[PDB]
Parts: C-alpha cells; structure tokens; sequence
C-alpha cells in the first residue's frame, strides 16, 4: 500500500482533464 | 470532428468487385452500416479502369452506370483510383473512403479523422 | 395551526347505518402529518354533534407534502358510535377496553 | 348553469342614460362593483383606492371613503401599496375587498372601516399580482401571477389553496363563475386554458389563425393575433376572447378550434387596429359588452344556438382607453373605468380627450 | 444499454471528453445509454423509409413517433418531413438534460456549479424537486424551471452555514 | 423612393416578436439605435430590427449603411408600440439589436429568423 495519489474522484478529474486538452489543442492548430 | 449526415463516400476499384461476387448491394449496403442517407460518388480515374476490365467485366459497369450513383471529375491524364483519391482526402476532411486494398488502406490510417469501410457495407470507424 | 381548512366531499346520506359517509382533505402548508385527535375535533364542528361521534382513519398523505386524504366517518348519537363502529378503533380512539388475550 | 336570461332585445340602447365623472386619480387601473345597495371599488396607479356608493342609479357615484398607500411602505410585511396596483376585487359578502399591483403582495381590506385587515406576501420577485376573480357566491381567490401562476386562496380564513402552473407569459386576464373551474389566457403565448380545481386538469384552445390563409378569403371576396388581451366566461359550456386585432372570439368547451371569431370590431387607426382593452358579460345571459380607447363600448347579442352573436350597438359616451367594465341591475347600470393609459402601463398614442373618470349609462328593461 | 464495439479507437476516445468536457459528464455509461436509446430508434427510423407512401403504419408509428420527437423538444418543427430524423445526432438528447439547460437559462455560471445545485435539494420545475440531472425536460416545462420556495437563492430560510454565521457574531461579539 | 425596403408580412412579424419577447427574457438584446449603433461597433450584433411608424424616419436610416458595411443582416417591422411591447417593455422601442452568444437557450431560434432575413434579403 502506498500513500502516492492524491488525485481527485469521479466528476472533478473529468473537468481538470478537459481544460488540459483544450490547453494542449491551443498550440498545435492554433 | 465536425462531420454530419449525409454522408459522402467514394467507391474505388476494389469496391465493386467485391459487391457484386458476394452479393451485396451498393447504395442499399451503405445505407445500412452508416444508418443515414448516403451520397455514392465515383471519379473518372476509377470508371475509366474498369473499361479495360471490359470483356470479362460488363456486369460491373453496367451497374456503376446507374443514376444512383453520380459523376465525380479530375483533370490528370495518367493518375490512378489509387493515387488519386489520396489527394482528394488530403485537401478536405469530409469524406469516407471506401475499399479493401491493403496497399490503399495503409495510406488512409496515417491521416487522422478519415472514415474507412469493409467487405462491401459493413462500415468501421476511424 | 397554520389555517388548517379541512375541506370534505363525498357527502352521502346513509341513515340505514345512521351516518354520513365523506372524504376528508387536509390540506396543509407548512404543517406535516397533523393527527388523528384534532382532525375529529374539527371536523366535529361543521356537524355540531360531539367529537367520539366521529371517527376517521387511512390517509396516505401527498408526495412531498402539503396534502392528505383520508376517510371520515360521522354518527347521530353516542351510542351508535359504540355499535356500529370496529372494535379496535374504539380503543384506538379511547371509548372502549381492549381485552388482551 | 346555462344561458337562459333572454333580454338582448329588451335592450333600450339609443335613449340610455349617458355620463360621466371626473376623479382625483391619474390612470384608474380597475373598478369592481358589489351587488348583495351597491357599492364600487377603485384603484389607480396613483396608489389609491376609492369607494363609491351606487345605490342610487340616477345620480352620479358619490364619494364615500378613500384610502391612499405611500413610500412608508417599502420593506414585503408592510400594510400599505408602494407602487402602482393593477387590479381589485370585492368579496361577494360585502365585508372585504382585496387590492394587489406592482408591490407583488396582496392587501385585503375592510369594506366598512377601509382598514388594512391582511397582507400576504406572494415571496417571488415575480409573482406579481395581476387579475383577482372571485368564484361567485363562495370565497375562493383566484389570482393571476405574472410568474405565469396562478394562487388560490381563501378568503374567511386567509390560507393558501393550491397553485396551477403551465403558462408560458403573463397571465393577464381569469374569468370564473360559481362552479370551480376558471378561464386563463397567457396573453403572449396565443391560447387560452380552461382550469378545473379539483381534477387538477386543463382544456388549451389554440388561438393563432394566420392572415395568409384570410388571403386566401380575401382571394374568396388582414391583422395579426398576436396577444389574447382578455377572456371572459358567459356560462360554463361556452366563453370568449378578446384580441390585439379587434377579433372577438367566442369558444365553445367541445369545439378545439374557434367556434366563432368577429372581424375588426373597434376598428382601425401601415394600419393599425384597436386592441380589445375590455371585455365584461352579462352573467348567464347572451350580452356582453367590450371596450376600446375608440371612444364607443360596443355591445353584443349572443344568438340562441350559441353559434354566433350580432350587434346591439355603441355607447359613445366614453373616451378614453377604457380599462375595466363593471355592469350591476335592479334597470342596468354600466360602469366604466377610463384612464388616460392602458392597464400594463403601455404607451397610448393622440387620444383625443384625455380624461380620467367613470362612465355611467342606464339601459331600461 | 450495449457497449460499443471497439473500446479503444483514437478519434472516438479523443471525441468522448468534448463531449465531456462541454456537458461536464462523469461516465461514459452515461454517454453510451444515451446512444441506445438513440440505436434503437433509429433502426425503427428506416424501417418506415422502405414501406409505402401513406402506409397507416408509416402515419400512425411514423408520426406519433414524429411528434413525440416533437415532444422531447429535439425535433425543431421546420424539420418535420420524417427526414431529418436520420440527420439526428448525439448532442441533442444531450442538449436536453436538466443539469445543461440550467446554464443556459442564466443562473449557473458553469456546466459543473449547475451539476451541484441539482443535488443539494434545490431548483424544482414544477412543483416536484427533481435531483437527477436527467430529467429530460419536455419543452413544455422550461419557464417554469426556478428556484425553490424554501432553500435559500429563494429565501424565507438563511440556512444551517448562514444562521451559523449569524450565531458567530451574537456570542462572541454580543453576548 | 420606398424607404421601407424590406418590410415583413404577417406570421414572420409575430414570430420575431415572440423571438424578441424570449430574447428580452434572457437579457441578450439591445434597446435604442445608439445601444444598436454601439453593437455593431462591436461585432457582437446579429441583427438589426428597426421600425416603420417612427417619425422621422431618417433618423434609422444610419443602421442599413452600417449593417452593409459589417455584413449585418436587418428587417423592417411596422409597428414601434409592439415591438416595444415586445421587449417585456411598456414603451415603445424604436430599434433592436440581437446580441451574440453561442451559449443562448434560444439560438435555434434566431438562426431560423435570420434564415426568413436573410432569404428576404437578396
């Protein structure tokens, strides 16, 4: 058993994820 | 990805040989794994092919003649079904592609967001 | 106590039984699940008898409340509340010993 | 109940006693007129309700008691209107009548000593308080809301009944009579609901006839519905509408469609028709009465097969944008309420004698 | 419902979290029932495309079930002409939920602070609480989404952290 | 000589009234020519409504020449009390603009008028 995640659960890690990718699409189309 | 009924889908030369020796319609085919209204197209590379399958294939241009399917035009004295299309689905992000040519298929993997098919109508996702 | 307003309809004469057969509404607004002893109490009041001649039972109140119905009964006299009513809802009301057995 | 009182032709109409008040108040939002002596009731957007008596036909309504709110109260638990109010109703015991308007509370009063006996707080920022009907001979408060409800209340225990939903504008005008059940129009949504309390159901006529297909009747031999300004019920199988385009429609309970609709009835003046800014019946009769700022109320004759209604005249004694009709007997004695806007607070346009008073107009047998 | 038939595929996995990340989802099961009920329909939807013109069952199953998408309020009614019913598409049954259309009328400021305000015993339609976000409105029932009558942005109630508010300041700076 | 060009017919008058009467519901439309002007300074405007009966009439006519210039469509409507009553609003407007928002609950909607509008305009 470790103590590593800390990383949220069910609905609040779908929203951070979504942001990321829209960060992530910004750049390469731009 | 931004794509919406009614479809558009280009038949090649593989297509047809395919329909026909297993039995399988073209439109009524598509219309059943895409479940929506489709528009067949087919180019003057690919039709002009199957005129020097002549003899021995009048079954299948007799049936690429028919006012189901419509007329697609290029303008190259030489290119082919294969290399054709391929710069057809390079400039636009909005068509399917339909054959069963592994020497095709390889080159339609490599571009993202472009719709492939199977056997004759029995469609797959990218 | 937040303007009760018992509203009844139904009303049938039945003097074969002695009676008067009718459907209580209570409605209430912000007020849950009054009683059985004060819906006797005022209902009571719009016949003028007396309060052990009238019984009442069921309600099932309304879906997230506001509302209940349920069934009221009314006699003539006292002592046709201790013939023509149910043994238990005697007891239930208070007019009778229930021997344990 | 039915239609059954007879009387359209009785109707003296050309020699009917005609005049008018002048009062204190700048735009007379309703009147409401008890019959058990006769009294009326009415507020402005002057914050002001003034009672009349009647009693007497001949005279002119004499001053009894006035009563007018003011910014004191401005909080909503305060006992007094602090904006305009928008309509009035009297109870059918003659002990209170209830005011209520832009303040969104409901103030019912004291018919004897015009003293504030209840307020009730509607608790929404939009439930403002537009149409008061009371069934007849009962006290139960039906109660137009603009947050497109409708509150029903009683009167002799000051409780809360129960709350009909299912608009989708403001609910402007409700007609009852003595059975439970009421007519509600949505006044922008372009149909009428039929209420019936306790099966909690409703009946919806659809209003709407496009012009295009009167094209087409105008190919055979005009003007858009666009807001079903008023309803009002006759009896308890039939009612009527009144429109923004001088079409006066009338409804039957069986018929989905328009069992009838009259064409331009206050007239027009690209163009533009009068709207329909009042509309009172008779009750169990086959007269009603409905009102322009034209200048004329012009009263109808329902037929006897209840399948169409025909002209019993025009009083042209009132002008200005009539906004409430109150009709009380013994004779017939025909209040109106002229103010100088219309009830919404809506704009008017070059009304020619702007004036703010009551119409009276005796009718004989 | 029914899983779809490839689990892992680059343009469709990359096309769940768009739809995720407008909506503010949590489960892709909630994303593939709303595609089964959408299947099934439309199976039916070509089988009234090969029978007859003016077929009673191409009038009587084709248009009720017409209308009731008219009903759902997905159907626009220019659109009526049992056409348009392959050009249907996901997002519509998902542009339908209760929880999106609280954003959209106002109020909500986010697709993910709606999603809390559906299970905290607040906004109501009718006169019924709804706390599923799936309600499905009709189109018949949009203005009257509202606020409640008791748990406050309604008032009449502060509420247990606003009345503990209250409480810290007659105790410690009162008595 | 008609500077009246183009001016609707009947059901389309009605449905733009009640597009304008949700429209004031959802706070996402513009009261007054100077409001109107502003917005298409902007280009947040969709489109323009403008009425008939107002006197003079050639205080509107600024919205067409700039409208053209944006690429704004715009439609006459002939009564300025009703498109005022329109607006949940008891006064008459003489001018509206339609705001821009990809979010609005109504946008169907407005696509479908400017559908009508723009169908009327060439």
């Amino acid at each position: 058993k470790t103590e590593k995640p800390k990383k949220p659960k069910g609905r609040a890690y779908k929203r951070l994820l979504y942001t990321r990718r829209f960060v992530n699409v910004t750049l390469v189309n731009g | 990805q931004a794509i919406k009924p009614p479809y558009q889908v280009l038949i090649d030369t593989n297509f047809i040989n395919f329909s026909i020796q297993k039995k399988v319609d073209i439109v009524r085919g598509m219309m059943d794994c895409l479940l929506a209204k489709c528009n067949p197209l087919i180019t003057d590379c690919v039709m002009a092919e199957l005129e020097k399958l002549g003899p021995k294939y009048r079954i299948a241009l007799k049936l690429a003649r028919d006012p189901r399917i419509k007329r697609l035009s290029c303008s190259h004295k030489g290119t082919y079904a294969d290399d054709c299309l391929v710069h057809r689905v390079l400039q636009h992000k909005c068509y399917i592609v339909a054959t069963n040519d592994a020497g095709l298929k390889q080159r339609i993997r490599k571009i993202p967001g472009i719709p492939l098919m199977s056997v004759g109508g029995h469609a797959y996702v990218i | 106590s937040d303007a009760v307003t018992i509203r009844t309809r139904k009303v049938i004469s039945n003097p074969l039984l002695a009676r008067k057969q009718f459907v209580v509404d209570v409605l209430h607004p912000n007020r849950a699940n009054v009683s059985k002893d004060e819906l006797r109490e005022k209902l009571a009041e719009v016949y003028k008898a007396e309060k052990d001649a009238v019984s009442v039972f069921g309600f099932r109140t309304q879906f997230g409340g506001g509302k209940s119905v349920g069934f009221g009964l009314v006699y003539n006299s006292v002592a046709e509340a201790k013939k023509f009513e149910p043994t238990y809802r005697l007891v239930r009301y208070g007019l009778a010993e229930k021997v344990e057995k | 109940g039915r239609v059954f009182r007879y009387f359209g032709d009785k109707l003296l109409i050309s020699e009917a006693k005609q005049s008018f008040t002048r009062v204190g108040e700048n735009n007379l939002t309703c009147i409401s007129c008890f019959q058990p002596r006769l009294f009326a009731y009415t507020v402005s957007k002057d914050l002001q309700l003034t009672k009349y008596d009647i009693t007497d036909f001949s005279k002119r309504p004499k001053k009894l008691k006035y009563a007018k709110g003011g910014a004191k109260y401005i909080p909503n638990t305060t006992e007094g209107h602090y904006d305009e109010i928008l309509t009035v109703a009297a109870s059918p015991d003659g002990k209170y009548v209830v005011t209520g308007g832009r303040d969104r509370k409901l103030i019912v009063w004291s018919t004897e000593s015009l003293s504030p006996v209840k307020v009730i707080p509607t608790k929404d920022r939009r439930g403002e308080v537009l149409s008061l009907a009371f069934r007849k001979n009962s006290d139960q408060l039906y109660a137009s809301c603009a947050d497109f409800k409708i509150r029903t209340y009683s009167i002799n225990q000051f409780s809360q009944l129960e709350i009909l939903y299912g608009h989708h504008d403001i609910v402007e005008d409700i007609s009852a009579l003595a059975m439970e059940r009421c007519v509600t129009v949505g006044a922008r949504d372009r149909t009428a609901m039929l209420w019936k309390i306790p099966d909690e159901t409703r009946l919806t006529f659809r209003g709407g006839d496009e012009p295009q297909k009167l094209l087409r009747r105008w190919m055979k031999e005009f003007f858009c519905e666009g807001s079903i300004d008023v309803v009002s019920m006759v009896d308890d199988f039939h009612f009527i509408t009144g429109s923004d385009n001088g079409n006066i429609c009338l409804w039957s309970l069986a018929k989905k469609k328009p069992i009838f609709t009259e064409r331009i009835a206050h007239g027009i003046l690209l163009l533009q028709p009068f709207w329909i800014t009042s509309l009172y019946a008779i009750p169990y009769s086959n007269v009603f009465i409905s009102g322009s700022w034209s200048g004329s109320l012009k009263v109808w004759k329902i037929s006897d097969n209840l399948r169409s209604f025909e002209l019993l005249g025009e009083l042209s004694g009132a002008k200005g944008v009539v906004t409430k009709i109150q009709v009380v007997e013994s004779k017939f004695r025909i209040l109106a309420s002229i103010a100088k806007e219309h009830r919404l607070g809506r704009w008017i346009a070059n009304v020619s004698g702007a004036r703010n008073g009551i119409y009276s107009a005796v009718i004989d047998q | 419902y029914s899983t779809p038939k490839r689990p892992y595929e680059s343009s469709r996995l990359d096309a769940e979290l768009k739809l995720a990340g407008e909506f503010g989802l949590k489960n892709k099961k909630e994303i593939y029932r709303i595609s089964f009920q959408l299947s099934k329909i439309r199976r039916a939807a070509r089988d009234l495309l090969t029978r007859d013109e003016k077929d009673p069952k191409r009038l009587f199953e084709g248009n009720a079930l017409i209308r009731r998408l008219v009903r759902v309020g997905v159907l626009s009614e220019d659109k009526k002409k049992l056409d348009y019913v392959l050009a249907l598409k996901v997002e519509d049954f998902l542009e339908r939920r209760l929880q999106t259309q609280v954003y959209k009328l106002g109020l909500a400021k986010s697709v993910h602070h709606a999603r809390v305000l559906i299970t905290q015993r607040h906004i109501a339609v009718g006169k019924q609480i709804v706390n599923i976000p799936s309600f499905m409105v009709r189109l018949d029932s949009e203005k009257h989404i509202d606020f409640a009558p008791t748990s406050p942005f309604g008032g009449a109630r502060p509420g247990r952290v606003a009345r503990r508010n209250a409480a810290r300041k007659a105790e410690a700076s009162g008595e | 000589n008609p500077k009246a060009f183009p001016l609707a017919d009947a059901a389309l008058t009605q449905q733009i009234l009640d597009v304008v009467q949700q429209a004031a519901n959802l706070r996402q439309l513009k009261k007054g020519a100077n409001e109107a002007t502003k917005t298409l300074n902007r280009g947040i405007s969709e489109f323009i409504i403008m009425a008939a009966d107002c006197e003079p009439i050639e205080i509107l006519l600024h919205l067409p020449l700039l409208c053209e210039d944006k690429n704004v469509p715009y439609v006459f409507v002939p009564s300025r009390v009703a498109l005022g009553r329109a607006c949940g609003v008891s006064r008459p407007v003489i001018a509206a603009s339609i705001t821009t928002n990809d979010a609005s609950a109504i946008k169907t909607q407005i696509y479908a008028v400017k559908d009508k509008i723009e169908t009327l305009l060439i």
